[PDB]
C-alpha cells in the first residue's frame, strides 16, 4: 500500500491551430483531480483533494498551472518550429512524488514524445534521455538557460508536492483506508477442448485494489491459475477474473479462494457445485 | 538454542523510532532470526529476517541491528502508525525447521500532542441499560459518572481513539431508574453533564 | 457471509475430551504442517509437525504419543485433533509452514481452544441489546450514534463490524474492551454515522464461536 | 512507436436477466491518444454512455474506462465499438455475459 503522487499531463498539437491539453492527478489509486483543456482550473474530485493547503495556496498553485500550460503549448509549437518535427506531436508529462515517513522523499518529472522518454528534471537541472534523438540536446540547451523555470519545478517537486502529498494523506485517510467487501460467483466459459472445462470466478467490487484470487483444492493453490487483469469500476472499485484449464473429472471439490482486506482474515471460497 | 526478550511493555508517541532487544544462545553456524508481529485477535505476522549471513537488513519502515559477538538482534521500527501496537515477537530457527520464540514486547503507540478539547455528553436508553456517549476530548484523562439511585452493574468505560486524534468514551451500566438517568464528566478541570446538551 | 470460511476462530470443549482445530493455511508445495501453541504470558512453541507426502506425525520431545494427530479428512486439508483435553491445553493453536524457497515461514489464523469444564449455560450465544442514536445529538453535531451491546456469551473470542443494507462497505466503527461478566463475556460497539445516512438501516455483524445455527449474527438497527 | 489498444468487456454484476447493471469497456495500452468508444446494444449505439478520464499506464500507453447503465434480456446483444489511427477499420468485440 504505497500512495505515490502522480500528475500526468497528456498534450496533443496537431493542425498547429489545434491542440488541447488534459491532467489529472492521481493518490495511489484514486483520482483526485482533473484538468480538462475547456476550463481554466484543475477540478477537485474528493472533497479532501486540497490536503492541508490553505485557500491562497491552492489558488496559487491554479495561476502557476495556468501560466503553464499557455507556456508549455507555446514553447512546444515554438519548439516544432525551430526544429524539423513534423504536426502532428504528442507530448505527456508524468510528474511528482512519493513520501517516506521520517526519513526522505522523491520525486519525479519525464516528459514523452510519441510514447518514449526524451528528458528529465534530474537534481537541478534537465538531462535527456538514453538513447534521445540529436535534436533533444539542443532543447535541453535551452531548457537550461532558463533558471527560473528550473528553480520554480524544483521549488514544486522538492517543497511544495511532499507537503501536498502530506496533506492528501492526513485530510483523506478515511477515504484511502475504507474497505468494501467484493461479492464473487462461479461460471463456465467456452471449452478449451474435448473432455475439458474452463472454470471461471469472477470478482468485482472490492476496494482498496490489492486483492488474492486462486483456485485451489482446499489449502494446495492449483499452480494453472490464470488471473486476468485488475480492471476498473465506475464506482472506483476493481474487478477481477480467474479460470483454470480442468479435466471434466477434476473439477470436482475444486474451489476458488479470494483473500481480500475488507474479509478480516476469512476467505470466500466458491466451490464447484453448480 | 534460547531467545530472550528483556523488555515487557514499551510505550513511543506517533512518528518515532522504536526498538525492540533481542538476546539468543545458539551453537549453530548458520541460523536465521525473524521478527513477527501479533495482533490483538492473536494473529502472526511476518515483519523481517535476519540470517546469519547477510548484514543489516531492512524492509520499509522495519530494520534490524545485528551483533554476532554479542547475540543481539534489536528490531527498530521508524515513523510508528497507531497501527504499530501490538506484541512484537523475536524467533531462532534454521531453515525448514521450528522457531524458538521469546515472550514478546508489546508496543503502545500513544498520539501526538493535541490542543484541550472539552467533550462533549449524550446518553442512550433500552430498558435497564443505559449508556454515556462522550465523544471528543484530549487529553485522554477523563473522568465519567452517572447519576442513579438504583445501579445493578457498572462496567467499566471504554475509550477509544477517535480519527481526529482525540479520543471517544462509552461507559455502560443498568439501572432501575433508567428513565431519570443522566450523565457527568470530570475533564480538563471541567464538569460537563448530559442535559447541557 | 454463507461462503465466508476461516479467521480467527475459538473452540470451546470440556476436559476429558477432543478437540479439533482447523487450519486456514494456504500453501503452494508443503511438505511439512507444523503445529504451534501460544499461552498468555509465555512464548510460541512448536508441539509438533505434520509429513504430509507420508502422512506422518513428528512430536516434540516430552509429549506422550497419540495426544495429538493431524487428520486430512479432504485431500490437501488438515486438522488437529487434541486427545485428553486439560485445562493447561488452553490457549491459541497456529498451523504454520515454509514458504517454497524457505524464505519465511508464515502462520494461520489461529485458534483459540478454552478447556473449562465448568457448568455453563445452555444458551452462551451473545446477547444483542439495541441502542438508538440520541436525539440532542442528531439535533446538535448533526450525527448518530448507534450502540450494539452483546452480554452472556462464552467463550470471549468475538468479532464485530458493522456494513449497511444493500452495501458492502466496513462501516468505520469503535468497540470497547472485552469485559467479564461472571461467568460469561460482554462487548459493546458503536457506530458513528454522519447526516447523509440516519435514513439508511444498518447492521452489527458478529461473528462468535457459539452464534445459534453457527451463522454470523446480523443485528438490525433500523433508519432515523 | 506506435502500440494496438487492448479492448475488454465485463459487466459490473453478474447478468441477471432484467435487473440493473453497469457494462464496462476497458480499452487500454493505444497510442496516440486519438480513439473513439462507443458501446452498442443490438448493433444501435447507446446514447447515455460516460467515460473516465482519459489517463495512461507506466509504459505511457492510454487507456479509458466506458461504461452504461443497462437492464439486460434473454435477446439483447451488447457490444464494444473501438476505432484508433492504429486500425484502419473498427473493432466490435462482443460482450459475453458467462465470461
Ligand atoms: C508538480 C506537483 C505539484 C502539486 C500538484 C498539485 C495538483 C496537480 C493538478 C493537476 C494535474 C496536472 C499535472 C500536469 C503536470 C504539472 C507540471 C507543472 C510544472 C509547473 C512549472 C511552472 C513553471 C512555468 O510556468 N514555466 C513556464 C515559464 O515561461 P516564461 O516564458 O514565463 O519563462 C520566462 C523565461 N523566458 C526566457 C522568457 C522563456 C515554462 O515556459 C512552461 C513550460 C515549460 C515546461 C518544461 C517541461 C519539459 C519540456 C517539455 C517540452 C519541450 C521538449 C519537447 C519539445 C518537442
Ligand atoms: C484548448 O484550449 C485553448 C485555450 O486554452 C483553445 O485555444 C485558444 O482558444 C482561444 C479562444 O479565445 C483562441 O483565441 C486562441 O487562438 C486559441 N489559442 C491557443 C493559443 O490555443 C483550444 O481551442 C482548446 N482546444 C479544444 C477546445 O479542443
Ligand atoms: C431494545 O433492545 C431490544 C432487544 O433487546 C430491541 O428489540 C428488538 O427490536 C427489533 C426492531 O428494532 C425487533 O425486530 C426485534 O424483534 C426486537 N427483539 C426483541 C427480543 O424484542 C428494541 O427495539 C430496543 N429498543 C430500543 C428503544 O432501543
Ligand atoms: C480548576 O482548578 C482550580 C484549582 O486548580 C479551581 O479553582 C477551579 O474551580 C477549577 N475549575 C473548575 C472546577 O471548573
Amino acid at each position: 500500500r504505497l500512495f505515490p503522487l502522480r500528475c500526468l499531463q497528456i498534450s496533443s498539437f496537431a493542425n498547429s491551430s489545434w491542440t488541447r491539453t488534459d491532467g489529472l492527478a492521481w493518490l495511489g489509486e484514486l483520482q483526485t483531480h482533473s484538468w480538462s483543456n475547456d476550463s481554466d482550473t484543475v477540478r477537485s474530485l474528493k472533497p479532501w483533494s486540497q490536503g492541508t493547503f490553505s485557500d491562497q495556496q491552492w489558488e496559487t498553485l491554479q495561476h502557476i498551472f495556468r501560466v503553464y500550460r499557455s507556456s508549455f503549448t507555446r514553447d512546444v509549437k515554438e519548439f516544432a518550429k525551430m526544429l524539423r518535427l513534423s504536426y502532428p506531436l504528442e507530448l505527456q508529462v508524468s510528474a511528482g512524488c512519493e513520501v517516506h515517513p521520517g526519513n526522505a522523499s522523491n520525486n519525479f518529472f519525464h516528459v514523452a514524445f510519441q510514447g518514449k522518454d526524451i528528458l528529465s528534471f534530474q537534481g537541478t537541472s534537465w538531462e535527456p534521455t538514453q538513447e534521445a534523438p540529436l535534436w533533444v540536446n539542443l532543447a535541453i540547451q535551452v531548457l537550461n538557460q532558463d533558471k527560473w523555470t528550473r528553480e520554480t519545478v524544483q521549488w514544486l517537486l522538492n517543497g511544495t508536492c511532499p507537503q501536498f502529498v502530506s496533506g492528501l494523506l492526513e485530510s483523506g485517510k478515511s477515504e484511502l483506508k475504507k474497505q468494501v467487501k467484493p461479492k464473487a460467483w462461479l461460471s463456465r466459459g467456452p471449452s478449451p477442448g474435448p473432455g475439458r472445462l474452463l472454470l471461471v470466478c469472477h470478482v468485482s467490487g472490492f476496494y482498496p485494489k490489492p486483492v488474492w484470487v486462486k483456485w485451489m483444492r482446499g489449502e494446495q493453490e492449483q499452480q494453472g491459475t490464470q488471473p486476468g487483469d485488475i480492471l476498473p469500476n465506475a464506482d472506483e472499485t476493481w474487478y477481477l477474473r480467474a479460470t483454470l484449464d480442468v479435466v471434466a473429472g477434476e473439477a470436482a471439490g475444486l474451489s476458488c479462494r479470494v483473500k481480500h482486506s475488507s474479509l478480516e482474515g476469512q476467505d470466500i471460497v466458491l466451490y464447484w457445485g453448480s | 538454542q534460547k531467545v530472550t526478550q528483556a523488555q515487557s511493555s514499551v510505550s513511543m508517541p506517533v512518528r518515532k523510532a522504536v526498538t525492540l532487544n533481542c538476546l539468543y544462545e545458539t551453537s549453530w553456524w548458520s541460523y536465521y532470526i525473524f521478527w513477527y508481529k501479533q495482533l490483538p485477535s492473536k494473529e502472526m505476522i511476518f515483519l523481517i529476517r535476519q540470517g546469519s549471513d547477510e548484514q543489516n537488513a531492512k524492509s520499509g519502515r522495519y530494520s534490524v541491528n545485528f551483533k554476532k559477538a554479542a547475540k543481539s538482534v534489536a528490531l527498530t521500527i521508524s515513523a510508528l502508525q497507531l497501527e504499530d501496537s501490538a506484541k512484537y515477537f523475536c524467533a531462532l530457527g534454521v531453515w525448514g525447521d521450528k522457531l524458538i520464540f521469546g515472550k514478546g514486547t508489546r508496543v503502545t503507540v500513544e498520539p501526538r500532542s493535541q490542543p484541550h478539547t472539552k467533550p462533549s455528553v449524550f446518553v442512550m436508553k433500552n430498558g435497564t441499560n443505559v449508556a454515556c456517549l462522550v465523544k471528543e476530548f484530549y487529553p485522554k484523562d477523563i473522568r465519567i459518572n452517572l447519576v442513579s439511585s438504583k445501579k445493578i452493574t457498572e462496567f467499566d468505560p471504554a475509550i477509544v481513539i477517535s480519527p481526529s486524534g482525540k479520543y471517544n468514551a462509552v461507559k455502560l451500566g443498568k439501572y432501575e431508574d433508567s428513565n431519570s438517568v443522566t450523565c457527568s464528566v470530570q475533564h480538563d478541570n471541567k464538569t460537563v453533564h448530559s442535559t447541557d446538551f | 457471509s454463507s461462503n465466508l470460511e476461516g479467521g480467527t476462530k475459538s473452540v470451546t470443549r470440556p476436559t476429558r475430551s477432543s478437540a479439533e482445530i482447523t487450519c486456514d493455511l494456504t500453501v503452494i508445495n508443503a511438505f511439512y504442517i507444523h503445529w504451534y501453541l501460544h499461552q498468555e504470558g509465555k512464548a510460541p512453541q512448536r508441539l509438533l509437525y505434520y509429513d504430509v507426502s507420508n502422512s506422518k506425525d513428528v512430536l516434540e520431545s516430552g509429549l506422550s504419543p497419540g495426544k495429538y494427530y493431524t487428520h486430512t479428512p479432504r485431500r490437501w486439508s488438515w486438522i488437529l485433533i487434541l486427545r485428553n483435553l486439560i485445562e493447561n491445553d488452553s490457549g491459541v493453536y497456529y498451523c504454520a509452514t515454509w514458504d517454497r524457497l524457505y524464505y519465511k515461514k508464515l502462520f494461520g489464523s489461529g485458534t483459540t481452544l478454552v478447556v473449562t469444564d465448568k457448568q455453563l449455560d445452555a444458551d452462551v450465544s451473545p446477547k444483542p441489546t439495541i441502542f438508538l442514536p440520541s436525539i440532542a445529538e442528531t439535533k446538535l453535531q448533526k450525527a448518530g450514534t448507534y450502540l450494539c451491546l452483546l452480554e452472556k456469551f462464552f467463550p470471549d473470542v468475538i468479532k464485530i463490524h458493522w456494513q449497511e443494507k444493500k452495501s458492502n462497505t466496513i462501516l468505520g466503527s469503535q468497540e470497547g474492551n472485552t469485559m467479564k461478566t461472571n461467568d460469561t463475556y460482554m462487548k459493546f460497539s458503536w457506530l458513528t454515522v454522519p447526516e447523509e445516512s440516519l435514513d439508511k438501516e444498518h447492521r452489527c455483524i458478529v461473528r462468535h464461536e457459539n452464534n445459534k445455527n453457527g451463522v454470523d449474527q446480523e443485528i438490525i438497527f433500523p433508519p432515523i | 512507436i506506435q502500440r494496438t489498444p487492448k479492448i475488454q468487456v465485463y459487466s459490473r454484476h453478474p447478468a441477471e436477466n432484467g435487473k440493473s447493471n453497469f457494462l464496462n469497456c476497458y480499452v487500454s495500452g493505444f497510442h496516440p491518444s486519438d480513439i473513439e468508444v462507443d458501446l452498442l446494444k443490438n448493433g444501435e449505439r447507446i446514447e447515455k454512455v460516460e467515460h473516465s478520464d482519459l489517463s495512461f499506464s507506466k509504459d505511457w500507453s492510454f487507456y479509458l474506462l466506458y461504461y452504461t447503465e443497462f437492464t439486460p434480456t434473454e435477446k439483447d446483444e451488447y457490444a464494444c465499438r473501438v476505432n484508433h489511427v492504429t486500425l484502419s477499420q473498427p473493432k466490435i468485440v462482443k460482450w459475453d455475459r458467462d465470461m
